C-alpha cells in the first residue's frame, strides 16, 4: 500500500483587491516628567557686629 | 502626492521609486506640539491673578 494520498499548496493570493491588510502602523507617544527637588542648605554663622 | 492629499474618492496610488527611505515623526503629532507650550494648562500664580 505506497501511494500519494495528500499535498498542501504554497498559494497565496494577489492582493489586489487590497481584501488583507496586514500589519498596523500607529504613531504613538509617551510623557515622562521629572520634578527638581530642594535639598538642604549649608550655613556660614558670623555675628552682625 | 499620498502626504499632501487625503480623503481621495477614487483613490491614488505613487511608485516608491527609491533605495534608502527615512521617516522622521517628530513632528507628526498634535499633542507634541501641545506639550511643548504647556505640557499642562497654564495657570498664573495665586500672587498675580488676584
Amino acid at each position: 500500500d505506497l501511494a500519494v494520498i495528500g499535498f498542501e499548496l504554497d498559494t497565496r493570493f494577489t492582493n489586489t483587491n487590497r481584501r488583507q491588510r496586514g500589519h498596523l502602523l500607529q504613531t504613538r507617544a509617551l510623557q515622562f516628567r521629572h520634578p527638581i527637588p530642594m535639598h538642604a542648605p549649608v550655613t556660614l554663622p558670623m555675628d552682625t557686629m | 502626492s499620498i502626504e499632501d492629499q487625503g480623503t481621495t474618492i477614487h483613490g491614488d496610488v505613487e511608485l516608491v521609486v527609491e533605495n534608502e527611505t527615512s521617516a522622521d515623526v517628530s513632528s507628526v503629532l498634535a499633542e507634541v506640539d501641545q506639550i511643548e507650550n504647556n505640557p499642562v494648562e497654564e495657570v498664573l500664580d495665586a500672587d498675580d491673578a488676584v
